[PDB]
């Protein structure tokens, strides 16, 4: 399944999120973490903890990036496998997302 | 050999899947990365049969088969149609082979190569 | 009710493979670990009475699972001298029913607490 | 069919007293000399079950017994955890039906030869 | 303690009885002359009902209940009429009460005391 | 059950009988030795190995008796049990009957 | 019913059971025995004359078993019909208690 | 999938087991160690690492202790979870055969 850890600070939010992302759980995911890239805000994905992705998570990731840029916040995604940027990359959307 | 599957189309049961592939894909010796890449490649042929439900409303039924043979896996899903995604792209360049047909719902059959 | 199929070849490599298919529906149901547990080797009996059966008749076979998932239980059957393992299957689950004349087909349930 | 019907409270002095009619039904239908040793054992087995069952209980309990006498086998019915006894009942049968939510009722039969 | 038999009215049964009879006899530790005995009586109660479905051609049944008390077997034998017979006189000569009663088929009520 | 072995020689006839004469197996006996009184003979009947008797076959032998002497025949039972014949001597049959 | 006659010479005890073990009369039969297997003795059973056993006469030998080992003892089954080896046999307690007919 | 690893020492062998007992790799195990209850020899079987096991790999057990027994030597199985032992348990073998956690 997946959980998702919201703890926002100083008006900078690091999410950690756990599990997999896949077509039954990324509404959850989507859903959880949608309204804070339409007002834009200083955000922190932390991947870390992420067992499996495929283009479901993919499809939220880059509609959150969309949203902070229109518009006015930042976004970083960090703590990702060798496999999970392996995949931001076969998809052209490593050079477009902050991955660590 | 050939193994079936039938599952409700519904979100729950994709993960399922990837369990009963990784249990095929192990017992044949797959790598962890090749495992892994499986995993995705099925996920997405079981998500577009998901999804394709929604837009129909219906209640509909995936169907899986995996061919296990003395080279390669051989996985088979059908929906008992194709506008080309993300997820048809990552089918392509992780597996060895990918072949779509409609009107059966859609059949996707992908093929991957032991190393 | 959802219906899980599955169709194996009557050979002992593949019983693992139900076990972890098992494992995922009877999780995502909610049992304990330890009820998991339970159902893995009360269904790994009935398809090793297959497999046996089957080596025995020197058949071809194939095994028949279906998974119901139900609001308070789930429900495997497995088709296609059964010994210690009907014992197992019979004290571990909680109802357990047996019928000829297929190979045989067993009918199991546990309920969720 | 005929239908023999027997009530006894569910002590041990009478489950020796359901052996006894049971061979007797059986030696009329000619079964082997070896089909009523297992018929014996495999009544008693159920019997022994509710026996159990209603001390473990604290019942006051009643046995009812069943004996089905048709032209190809003899079925019979006991109805009022159960364990090496339950295997027996399996193995020594052609067929065993288990069900609750009585204290439990077991329906068994064997096919004359 | 109250053991209850129901069999069809057909004489292939009554040797049936005197079995379960002298288990219960038994048990209660009666002579071999008192069991024998009590096996002709109770016999004798079953083949008036069995030779009673003849003559109406129906298809019957017997009820038999043996009530075992610290003192006595209670054997009852109803059949759900009299006109006495040698066999009326064997259950009378051999046992300790007999108590007859029709019309519900007849019911025969017949006591042997323990010695 | 019971079984009945006749073997006729010099115009007299040894039965044995064995088992149980109930209601059940009662027609049987009758049936098998009814007509040996009907034409009278010298007739033996063994029940050394009678281990249950009721009325009923109290009743087929004062039948069988009755047909000998109407009429020609001798009737002897003999090896009886000290039971058996308490229990001929019950029905008020001994004195009319030849016992052994 | 049954009868146990148990006959102790020189510390290894000779017991002969006749009749039916049944629920009923088993618990005479751990009651006559479960003493003598605290003892740690090496006892010998007769089952020349059972005519009837069930799985509670089989759960009072598999029980006397555990614990004449468990006192440093032995345990040995003498001479049983093939319908009473059967039925340990079935049971899987063949070649775990010493049987002989 | 399954591994056994056989170290004998001073004829009395210390076996460690790791992964799935089941009807696919108990004869791997029946054949990895019937020989070792052939010698006679006082076998030590570790099953920390046994994340499975069934009827099937009961009964190599109860048939690997038929032999070690019948040909002059001792098993003994440690150090198993609270499930192994219950499996051993539900099917009467816990005090019949040497288990330890």
């Amino acid at each position: 399944n997946i959980n998702v850890d919201v703890k926002q600070n100083e008006n900078d939010i690091q999410v950690n999120i756990a599990g997999e992302i896949d077509v039954y759980s990324a509404p959850v995911l989507r859903e959880k973490l949608v309204p804070l890239a339409e007002q834009g805000a200083d955000l922190r994905i932390c991947l870390k903890d992420v067992s499996y992705m495929d283009s479901t998570g993919l499809g939220v990731f880059v509609g959150t990036f969309k949203m902070v840029k229109k518009q006015g916040g930042s976004l970083k995604l960090e703590n990702l496998s060798e496999r999970l940027i392996r995949l931001f990359d076969i998809t052209g959307l490593k050079d477009i997302i902050d991955i660590s | 050999d050939y193994i079936e599957m039938k599952v409700p189309a519904q979100p729950e049961y994709v993960g399922i899947i990837r369990l009963t592939l990784s249990g095929v894909a192990s017992r044949m010796g797959y790598t962890y990365d090749e495992i892994e890449d499986l995993k995705i490649a099925v996920s997405e042929a079981c998500t577009n049969a998901v999804q394709h439900a929604y837009k129909e409303d219906k209640n509909g039924e995936v169907s899986i088969r995996f061919g296990v043979f003395e080279d390669r896996l051989e996985v088979i899903v059908a929906d008992e149609l194709s506008e080309g995604g993300l997820g048809l792209y990552l089918m392509e360049t992780l597996m060895d082979e990918v072949r779509v047909q409609n009107h059966s719902g859609v059949t996707v059959a992908m093929t991957k190569y032991l190393n």
